[PDB]
């Protein structure tokens, strides 16, 4: 390529303040490893970082330097293996396929249970399979496909995120991994035990859409206040019940429909 | 126990409160005023002032979340990540805020320099590299610029 | 619990407004009762279950008509119109009944009772804003000299040291 | 009228959030319908006026149970509990019915529709 372009790409400049309170500009060559940083991690760090008591975000950025370095090390190692890199690159595709499959199986279950572009094409294929194979076999193939899709998604997730780099305790602690293993457990359990269990997978919608999660957060940040208010309502109901029972007991008459 | 269960279930769910389920009173009854007061008090306390406090909290949380989000995005898109300077200070100057956050104060360049210091051998350390390495070892974060930019102070050359 | 008390404070700081709004609702109910009693008195028919007839009239006197309207109109979602006898299309007073019911619903159930719940939300917002301002002042300025944290930036001594040794109240 | 358009804009700028909230309500209704159908299927009895019996069962199939729950539970102020048959005190499933009705009211009528 152009000789000046490569050297231009691998050069960076920064500004630092010395112990003498003077500012100095440092031009240095970018390390070869630094080229392997992921864009998703960059965006996550940029948005997630929060101001400290002094109002500067530098502290957290520095504290994350070691984790960032380890992540880039793992990214280079992953880039060494082509197959794993290809699997990791399609994390969004795997997740979208899994969610679409879950929606379709739930829809079919709701419509038929109990029984004896790309999206329209999948709809037509599902309809044809139902017409020929049947509702049962079609649900079976959809469940198996979802199972393999989710297992591949989990593998891609661990490879891309590299949460195992922190340690086994760290990966187990991560809530996302726990949610994903919950998903795989629910999928296998439904495929092998009962079809209705697929309904649980619909909760994945909350994870898929950010706006829905933000809406739910309104009734989650101050959940304690809501529970305490409910307890206050219960206490008032208890006092009202005492007052009624002591004085107005004959008026508490209800209608009941007795089954044969 | 059963009276409590009935009151809660059929009074919280019903719009009119517990009064609806109870038997309809008669005008020529001794307890009619008591029933009226009981029903009205229950409706005005447990259905209009208590259940409404469970929905007001949700609205308040919505407002708090919106305000927090707006403040966070404003800070993100107005100030600089590293030095914390504001966009207004850069107006009417040779260098704009866009250039400041792209080349002069690109935090990713700082991360690259930190990686270089960690990787580079101690024998090949330069002056600034050695100083930054010592500061990193000491854990001090003073070497990060804080509300100071060389471009802005460039106008101080005339004063000097 | 502090949070429960804070929640209750929403309906306590502006309690006077709530009581006055309730009085306004009572006045409107009183006027509606007068209008009904003067003109629509036969339609005020109620069902009663006598303990050991099943129908009675609850607008013979103004006091009872007011009581019935308030009790069975404020509690019911549809207003006073629900309790009254169902009118017939071939009736002279059908338009009057329609206007009466709709006006009562749109005045005393949608615009008055809603003003008793809007006050609570407004008080919640006021309390949140006041609390946020108080905590911000507490955690940003100095108790004694009242200086701000920003003035201490880019200096030898930080705000943390100022409020611990130099200006410890 | 400009003011009317401004008022309408309130339910248009964040329409996506409203639709997603409705979908969440639908999902919760679907789960509640599954729970009812699996366990409380006899209690799903509805009244019908036949044009020229007066009672019918509306939870024989999962699709119909979902339809009945959504239509007559979201519209009713008291939730799904109102439509279901009134339970008896001397019944084994009375606590289950109480918990079911209260949970539905406190989740899908007070916390979801309010969102
Ligand atoms: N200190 C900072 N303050 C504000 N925004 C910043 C700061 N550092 C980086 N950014 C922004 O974060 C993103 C990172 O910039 P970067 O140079 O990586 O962008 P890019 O266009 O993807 O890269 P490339 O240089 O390869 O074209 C850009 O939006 C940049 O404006
Ligand atoms: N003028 C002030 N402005 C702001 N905060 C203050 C001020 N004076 C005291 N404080 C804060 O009030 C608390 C009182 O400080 P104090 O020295 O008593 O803390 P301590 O750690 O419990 O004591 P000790 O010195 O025995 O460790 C601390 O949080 C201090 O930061
Ligand atoms: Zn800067
Ligand atoms: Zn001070």
């Amino acid at each position: 390529e152009d000789p000046l372009a490569y050297y231009e790409n691998h050069t960076s400049q920064i500004e630092i303040v010395r112990q003498d309170r003077s500012m100095e500009q440092i031009v240095f060559p970018v390390p070869g490893i630094c080229q392997f940083l992921t864009e998703e991690t960059k965006h996550r760090l940029f948005t997630t970082t929060e101001q400290d008591e002094q109002g500067s975000k530098v502290s957290d950025f520095f504290d994350q330097s070691s984790f960032l370095h380890n992540e880039m090390e793992w990214q280079r190692k992953l880039r060494s293996m082509p197959l794993i890199y290809w699997f990791s690159r399609r994390m969004t595709l795997w997740g979208s396929i899994s969610f679409n499959l879950a929606v379709f199986i739930n829809i079919i279950i709701a419509f038929f249970y109990p029984y004896m572009s790309i999206r329209p094409l999948i709809v037509a294929l599902i309809l044809r399979s139902i017409y020929y194979l049947g509702i049962g076999p079609t649900l079976n193939i959809l469940g198996a496909l979802n199972l393999t899709n989710k297992i591949v998604f989990v593998v891609s997730f661990v490879g891309n995120r590299g949460t195992f780099i922190r340690g086994y305790k760290a990966m187990v602690m991560d809530m996302e991994f726990l949610y994903h293993v919950g998903y795989i457990l629910t999928s296998v359990l439904g495929l092998f035990a009962h079809e209705l269990f697929y309904s649980i997978l619909l909760f994945d919608l909350i994870y898929r859409e950010e706006t829905l999660f933000n809406v739910i957060k309104s009734v989650t940040r101050n959940g304690r206040s809501i529970l305490l208010t409910a307890l206050l309502a219960l206490i008032l109901v208890y006092l009202f019940s005492i007052v009624g029972f002591l004085f107005l007991k004959d008026d508490f008459i209800l209608e009941v429909d007795r089954l044969p | 126990l059963m009276c409590i269960v009935t009151v809660m279930n059929h009074g919280l769910r019903n719009g009119g409160g517990v009064g609806d389920i109870l038997r309809k009173p008669s005008k020529d009854e001794s307890l009619f005023p008591a029933r009226v007061v009981y029903d009205l008090l229950f409706f005005f306390i447990v259905i209009i002032i208590v259940l409404n406090l469970i929905f007001g909290v949700i609205i308040d949380t919505f407002a708090d979340l919106r305000s927090e989000k707006q403040k966070k995005e404003e800070i993100l898109k107005t100030t600089c990540f590293i030095c914390g300077l504001e966009r207004d200070k850069f107006d009417n100057k040779t260098v704009s805020f866009e250039e400041h956050i792209k080349l002069e104060h690109n935090m990713w360049n700082y991360l690259y320099f930190i990686v270089l210091v960690r990787v580079k051998n101690k024998t090949d350390y330069t002056g600034p590299e050695s100083y930054v390495a010592q500061m990193i070892k000491n854990k001090n974060l003073d070497w990060f610029p804080r509300m100071r930019a060389m471009s802005l102070v460039s106008n101080e050359g005339e004063g000097e | 619990e502090e949070t429960l008390f804070n929640v209750i404070k929403s309906v306590t700081r502006n309690g006077r407004s709530i009581l006055l709004t309730a009085l306004l609702a009572l006045i409107l109910v009183y006027l509606f009762s007068i209008v009904g009693f003067l003109f629509l008195k036969d339609d005020f028919i109620l069902e009663v279950d006598r303990l050991p007839d099943s129908t009675e009239r609850a607008c013979d006197t103004l006091l009872m008509c007011i009581v019935t309207v308030m009790n069975h109109g404020l509690r019911n979602g549809g207003g006073v119109g629900d309790i009254l006898r169902k009118p017939s299309k071939d009736e002279s007073l059908f338009p009057a009944r329609v206007v009466y019911d709709l006006l009562f619903f749109f005045i005393v159930i949608i615009i008055v009772l809603n003003l008793i719940f809007g006050v609570i939300i407004d008080t919640f917002a006021d309390l949140r804003s006041e609390k946020q301002k108080k905590e911000e002042i507490l955690k940003t300025t100095c108790f004694i000299c009242g200086l701000e944290r920003d003035k201490f930036d880019n200096k030898t001594v930080s705000f943390e040291e100022h409020i611990k040794l130099e200006h410890n109240m």
